């Protein structure tokens, strides 16, 4: 439940699973989803270092609030699902 | 105002090194329809003019007469162009030509517009006189 | 946007038949000031960068492979470049870029002026990065 | 965005990134680009140094409000984009 | 006697029961039943450890709360049924 | 950007230029322009330094306020223009 503002460009947008990750697991898999994936907003690449997804965002043009999705396994096997908008400038 | 084809392939031929494919004769025809830039033309006249063979550029020579060699560009007609007359049927309306590497088909060199739109009734020998026809 | 070479050599293989030379290798470099679009350019910058050695597009693929199979047109450099670290003196203002056949001379195939004005400083790479001098 | 001041002059008029660079981010190629243009207001050459932009505009017209927006790379790929605003006088 | 939430994701979903027991029992067999019969929101396997009951979700379809409760079998005798309400996101 | 007061006197009218200089870049050149065309508050000459500009204003007749900007070349290329105006007694 958090937003983002780009125009045209590639950035780096982060995501943290300090607080949920239950004990001592490592993050696996991970992947991206993006509705309007019709639309110009593309997910170029994702990355896992440390317990911390790299999500990069390609972005598109105009005011509409394109919708990306993240959903992240553990090696325990408990699967998580964020979902957080990117509102394009 | 340059082909598909012919925009795709100098492009390889500059910075890929790609052979480039060569005409071995080039071929002028006529479109009612505006031609696409792509392979074919939209649309050739026929059924409308029993005598429209592709009238060849460069009669005489085998290669190298179609155009005046580029010094900066620029090319002109070296020979007349005579295209067979009109056969019947009713006028019909010439705006757009197109050079041919085939009689029929075969890729579409050049597609560019008539500076005007001249309409051919029922007999009539359109002729492009020398000078015409220029590229860039 | 097109040097003369080029367009006599287009223009004489798409229309009279001639046979269109191939470039052996592609290489890029800079300009101070605009090239004259003509033979040769005016002018590459040397002597106040010591090292200006024109970086070989496609470092690693003998040939075909320095710009992606154009699409209805469109070219773009596969292999980022990288320049020498300038080695001193003073610093260089580079607007200009010019695709050349050889490392030295060897024809001018594209004049393209880069979007923004860029100078060089004492000490800097100044990268053309992988999409770059795209071209159609 | 800023406010900035010119009649005929060029000037440095440097732009800031640094913040926003994690770690070792060197600041690569880069571009500005302005809306209105050809001629009128034109830019002779930046400089790069330290991640700090400098952008010189060669100057404007009369008095009309011309803007100018400036894209900078990076060898990580992330893009990022400033636009300010320059009222020549 | 709580509330969950997911979409399809699969989680661990721990009942505790020291609240409960009496002195020491040992829990034993332990089961869960679906409100929706549909065999939306299976149960894969739940794990009774250290009167813990670890009972899986694999998760459900739509917005429908599913409400699952679960029963206990004790070394002593006393059996227990507790019930909470997952709503599938 | 201030006022001056003459009437037919010569004055030094310094300019000093400490506020705006980027680092130790040393003036050069620098020129001043008269909006009145007239000829009349004749700059006779400039004497540049250490960073202030020494521009003589030889005066004018009347009372109009006569406005003069000075322009200024630096080593780096940073050129800037003041002006001031200049009331005759």
């Amino acid at each position: 439940g958090i937003v983002q503002k780009t125009a045209t460009e590639q950035l780096d947008y982060d995501i943290d699973f300090a607080r949920w990750m239950p004990d001592g697991d490592v993050l696996q898999s991970a992947g991206v989803v993006i509705t309007p994936d019709d639309g110009t907003l593309t997910s170029p690449a994702y990355e896992i270092d440390g317990t911390v997804v790299k999500v990069w965002l390609a972005g598109g043009t105009a005011g509409a609030s394109y919708n990306v999705d993240v959903t992240v396994a553990t090696a325990a096997g408990r699967i998580k699902e964020t979902c957080f908008k990117t509102r394009v400038r | 105002a340059a082909s598909t084809y012919t925009e795709n392939n100098i492009l390889n031929a500059l910075l890929r090194g790609v052979a480039f494919p060569l005409p071995a004769k080039t071929y002028v025809s006529l479109h009612t329809g505006d031609p696409g830039v792509g392979a074919g033309a939209n649309e050739v006249s026929l059924s409308n003019w029993p005598a429209y063979v592709r009238r060849e550029a460069e009669q005489g020579g085998a290669i190298g007469s179609g155009w005046t060699p580029a010094a900066s560009g620029q090319t002109s007609n070296v020979n007349q162009l005579t295209y067979p007359a009109n056969n019947g049927v009713a006028a019909v309306t010439v705006t757009h030509y197109a050079v041919f590497d085939a009689p029929t088909g075969g890729n579409l060199l050049f597609k560019a517009p008539l500076t005007v739109a001249r309409t051919l009734q029922v007999g009539d020998v359109f002729v492009f006189d020398v000078g015409s026809l220029t590229a860039q």
